[PDB]
RNA sequence: GUAAGUUUAGAUUAUAGCCAAAAGAGGGAGCUCUUCUGGAACGGAAAAAACCUUUAAUAGUGAAUAAUUAACAACA
């Protein structure tokens, strides 16, 4: 999108028209998530934690050209 | 648990990657014992992999202090002020190497639930919708039912 | 319980799809005679592997290194 | 000799409870487990609820332009547009001018779609209906 | 009496945890605390920034007048950072002003001064330095380091950096680390503008443009306790800027603010500043 | 666009007043429309907890 | 009149397929309200705070009682009286001291 | 048994620096063993909270409960030490900052009955805690007016942040 | 189409359902039995152990779908 105009892919724009670049900032994981399945006599020790990985990206530049 | 736990929004320390990426970890402290089964993996790590990590990352201050110690411990300090301690009790060389690499990649930012995975300082470009949007005007700005 | 219009259409679609299955099953490419023995070689080979795998159970070997490696637990700084 | 820490483990999760439940280990333990299960169950429904919210906002925005929600989605699909519902809400909120242009495309395709139905298929595909 | 030494030791740790929460220790600088090497940290500090610093000059920049007094007081019972401080502050003012002018040539000199002052404010400098661990590397006789002393070192380090790496590297450092702080900062947030209507007219007469005629474009809930008024400034019967407000005065004031941004090319949709340039 | 934060919030969250004529009009159809306007469902950013309902006047 | 939507309220919409046909381009220049369709500023020559104070007038028995005060507050804001009633200490302390704010 | 209330009177502050306001005096007084119910005594404590030394004493003089007489005696003892030991210049310049009662060690006996029944007899004892701050009682709170309520409500509405949005 | 099966030796545990739906027999309602088939949602039928859609369970602010309490006076 631009100030007064926009471009829509069908379903994607040509690679020449648009180039987008970003940078990786951090590699991290997810804060613990609690999983507990339902069962009779649940007990307190039937617990599992999920700490799946994570990563951070920072947008750097968006480039377009008059290649219509 | 979420009701009983805190949360934050997406944020960056000081826009680290805008100009150049800076490593948050600044100082590493290692305690070892000459004779201890718990430190065996750490003992071998110093022999082989400690040098490689230092060469790979020369900007982090590493302190290695072999001493009579019950449980070897690793302390990591970050630029933002975060300090993290990890026990090396009876951990293998491979486990130690992975942990240090993870510590270097991690930032001092708090690890809690993030409400929004997206942060933008200019969410709107064409203007935020308001009720007057798409409302047709009238000649002379006549309000409804105005006889004039 | 009066039947909803949506339910009737769904049942009709299932019947129509099944009708197409009937047609494509109405033209057997190979006759009965051709089918006989066409896969005999493959089936015989497969069973031989099954028999070999099934009858391969036995107790596992023991190695000196396992006993000797335990002594390494006492390694320390020089 | 560590039974105190076992009680503390339950207590830390039950500090925010109210009444004798928060201070009775018999009751606190039961509540802690129920809370954990409730959070686990909420994970599945939370995603579904968010999708419902996105659809509702799109319908309100679409109706303001005079376009029904099913028509907008179908026309966009016919236009080979693969924007997700969450992004569709985002464009309307922060890009009203773009959304109006998007509405025109859906409306224009709808007009061509109506013409195609009236045409009965004899007529060639419309300029905006070309794939 | 429960027997055992491990259990008794465990309770001692429990007591310590409660004691720490009840009575947090007084803050102390990392320099006094053990396992601190100034030389190693400076080398790591320079390497982390990917910048070349003259160790002697950098130490002088970190050295402060207050720090010397403590050493002299201890001595009774060394080069200041003033020279380096002036270079960084003076150079930064020119360089910071240069950044503002290039993007916004139309913006008046007075506005640039407000922007430069805000970007060079003690709080702004203090926030960057503290988050950069500069406080730990700062040499002073008091902890937490006083802000004016901290600000002196920040520009003093810039002066040392200029000698070590030249203006070009420092300018990129300033752009990468200081100009970044203006992201998300609106013009009037960083510049205090009173009487926008008068200022807007003053600019227009300079451009030989007629003063706009205010009109009420839209109104809602006028007689309610939550009224919304939209006021558009019409110049030569042409709307130049419109702003929302709760009262006509507020709406007119808000509309004037929008025009000032447009006059200086500070539109919200304006092209973002570039940190990409390696040159 | 380019408006200040607080005025933009005020305008977006402002409540509107609507007038309805009931002469020879079925209340049920009017009620359905009235519910949409009263609850604030007529806004693109409608939220359950935003208290975005609007005033409806029926004559 | 190629555009299928009115261009008179929000912005002019110009829809155009690209020559290659791989892209759809929308041009949306904003439209300003006509001068003739706007009202002038009030010609006759008061702060909202004064109006708010006047609305909650103190007339009877000097300061009115809590109930009437709530009713007067409720009438102004078209709210129920139940909303205005205070709450006990237990919940008041529970309120988070430092709520996060983003954008 | 714990006697931390007395230790609060043994706290010694560091010497005040020249740039420091004159520290107001704080006096803690308690009676550990009273043959009185804490619950009944609490009623007296709750009412007197925040009142002046003279006003509380005047009310106690005309009170019918036995506990009230004890409270006045406790108040007088605290006042005497305040001037004697805490360098209080004006006796009248005192107010009741805090007043509360606690449970004390009791005695257990069996309650006989004429028809062969028995009951649980208890001799109740209680503790009483009061903290006195030099100076007049703080001014009373002023209830919020309608205008104040409306302003906060508008402020609260503005403070609202959009939930679950981009 | 597919991968288990037979024999030899040692050895126990389980051996009491529930409801739905078919086939019979007592019977004449409904019941009382005998035989075959199926079931144990976090979806749906209003709440719904027994009916319908559903191969296990993992994180994600994605997507296509299944079942799915509703239905549209008479004379030549």
């Amino acid at each position: 999108g631009a100030d007064n105009f926009t471009l829509l892919g069908k379903p994607l724009l040509r690679k020449e028209l648009v180039r987008v670049e970003a940078t990786v900032i951090e590699k991290t994981e997810s804060w613990p998530k609690i999983n507990m399945k339902f069962r009779k006599r649940k007990n307190f020790r039937k617990k599992k934690i999920i700490v799946n990985p994570q990563t951070i990206l920072r947008i750097n530049t968006i480039e377009i050209a008059p290649r219509l | 648990t979420g009701r009983g736990t805190s949360s934050r929004f997406l944020t960056s320390v000081l826009h680290n990657g805008l100009g150049r990426y800076v490593q948050q970890l600044q100082r590493l402290s290692l305690s070892l014992s000459r004779d201890a089964p718990s430190s065996r993996g750490a003992r071998e790590f110093v022999e082989r992999e400690v040098t490689d990590f230092a060469r790979r990352n020369p900007g982090v201050v590493v302190y290695v202090n072999p001493r009579p110690c019950a449980m070897p411990r690793i302390v990591a300090e970050y630029l933002n002020g975060a300090v993290r301690e990890e026990n090396v009790n009876s951990k293998s060389v491979e486990e130690i190497k992975s942990l240090v690499q993870k510590l270097a990649d991690q930032s001092g930012l708090d690890v809690i639930r993030i409400r929004k995975p997206f942060h933008t300082d200019n969410p709107s470009i064409q203007g935020q919708w308001h009720p007057f949007t798409n409302k047709r005007t009238a000649l002379h700005g006549l309000r409804p039912r105005e006889l004039r | 319980r009066t039947v909803s219009f949506q339910a009737k259409e769904s049942m009709i679609r299932r019947l129509e799809v099944e009708a197409e299955n009937h047609y494509w099953l109405s033209m057997p490419y190979m006759t009965a005679e051709q089918e006989c023995g066409h896969a005999a070689e493959r089936r015989a080979q497969a069973f031989e592997a099954i028999k070999a795998a099934a009858t391969s159970k036995f107790p596992k070997h023991r190695y000196i290194a396992d006993q000797l490696d335990h002594l390494n637990i006492s390694k320390k700084w020089s | 000799t560590d039974r105190y820490w076992r009680v503390q483990e339950v207590l830390k999760h039950a500090q925010h409870f109210r009444g004798r439940k928060n201070r009775c280990y018999r009751l606190a333990v039961r509540a802690v487990t129920r809370a954990f299960v409730k959070c686990t169950k909420a994970r599945r429904l939370k995603k579904r609820n968010l999708r419902t919210l996105w659809i509702n906002r799109i319908t309100a925005a679409s109706q303001e332009h005079g376009l029904k929600y099913p028509a907008f989605i179908v026309n966009l699909i016919k236009c080979q547009v693969e924007l997700n519902r969450k992004v569709l809400v985002d464009l309307a909120i922060y890009e009203p001018k773009t959304f109006k242009s998007l509405a025109a495309l859906a409306k224009r395709r709808q007009q061509e779609g109506f013409a195609a139905a009236l045409g009965d298929g004899k007529e060639p595909e419309g300029i905006f209906s070309r794939v | 009496v429960k027997k055992g030494f491990r259990a008794a030791f465990r309770f001692q740790k429990e007591l310590e945890r409660w004691r720490l929460l009840r009575c947090p220790p007084p803050p102390v600088r990392r320099s006094e605390k053990p396992n601190w090497d100034y030389h190693a940290e400076v080398q790591a500090f320079g390497s982390r920034l990917q910048e070349t610093f003259s160790l002697d000059l950098l130490k002088t920049a970190f050295i402060n007048s207050c720090y010397i007094k403590s050493e002299e007081a201890k001595r009774q019972s060394l080069k200041d950072n003033q020279e380096l401080f002036e270079q960084g502050l003076s150079f930064s003012h020119r360089c910071l002003t240069q950044f503002l002018e290039d993007e916004f040539p139309d913006l008046p000199a007075e506005g640039t001064e407000s922007l430069v002052s805000f970007l060079t404010g003690e709080a702004v400098v203090c926030h960057v330095a503290r988050n950069l661990a500069v406080e730990q590397l700062t040499l002073s006789a008091e902890f937490p380091v006083p802000l004016p002393v901290l600000r002196q070192t920040f520009f003093a380090v810039i002066g040392a950096l200029l000698q070590s790496s030249g203006p070009e590297r420092a300018a990129l450092f300033i752009r990468d680390f200081l100009i970044t702080q203006m992201t998300g900062k609106e013009l009037f947030e960083m510049w205090t503008v009173v009487n926008p209507m008068g200022l807007l007219v003053e600019e227009l007469k300079k451009r030989n443009i007629s003063a706009p005629e205010s009109r009420l474009t839209r109104q809602s809930g006028s007689t309610t306790a939550l009224p919304l008024y939209f006021v558009g400034l019409y110049c030569d019967r042409k709307l130049i800027a419109e702003g929302p407000g709760e009262t006509v005065l507020v709406a007119e004031e808000e509309a004037a603010r929008v025009a000032l941004r447009k006059l200086y090319g500070f539109t919200e949709n304006r092209r973002p500043w570039d940190y990409s340039k390696p040159k | 666009s380019s408006f200040s934060r607080a005025p933009q919030q005020w305008a977006t969250f402002a409540r509107m007043w609507y007038l309805l004529d009931g002469k020879m009009q079925p209340p049920g159809k009017l009620a359905v429309i009235a519910s949409n306007k009263l609850q604030g469902l007529n806004k693109p950013v409608y939220h359950q907890l935003s208290d975005c309902g609007d005033h409806v006047v029926i004559i | 009149t190629y555009s299928s939507l009115p261009d008179d309220y929000n912005c002019q919409v110009d829809l155009a397929l690209t020559a290659d046909g791989r892209t759809i381009v929308c041009y949306h220049p904003s439209v300003d309200i006509p001068y003739e369709h706007t009202k002038p500023i009030p010609q006759p020559d008061e702060t909202h705070e004064q109006i708010l104070k006047a609305k909650l007038e103190v007339r009877k028995s000097k300061q009115l009682e809590q109930g009437p005060m709530i009713e007067q507050l409720s009438k102004v804001f078209y709210t129920t009286k139940h909303r205005w009633y205070p709450h006990g200490q237990y919940h008041n302390r529970r309120k988070k001291l430092n709520p996060p704010r983003d954008r | 048994i714990s006697r931390k209330w007395e230790k609060k009177n043994k706290i010694v502050y560091p010497p005040q620096l020249p740039g420091e306001p004159r520290r107001p005096a704080e006096i803690y007084h308690c009676r550990r063993q009273i043959k009185y119910s804490k619950d009944k005594m609490w009623y007296l404590a709750k009412m007197i909270r925040g009142m002046s030394i003279d006003q509380a004493l005047a009310q106690l003089e005309f009170n019918d409960k036995k506990g009230a007489q004890i409270i006045k005696e406790v108040l007088l003892e605290a006042q005497d030490m305040a001037v004697r030991d805490h360098n209080v210049e004006f006796r009248s310049n005192l107010h009741i900052a805090e007043s509360t009662s606690g449970r004390g060690q009791c005695l257990k006996r069996i309650r006989y009955h004429g028809r062969g029944r028995f009951g649980i007899m208890e001799k109740v004892y209680c503790h009483y805690f009061v903290k006195l701050v030099e100076g007049p009682p703080p001014p009373p709170e002023v209830p919020k007016t309608a205008v104040d309520h409306a302003k906060d409500y508008i402020q609260q509405l503005r403070s609202r942040t959009i939930i679950h949005t981009l």
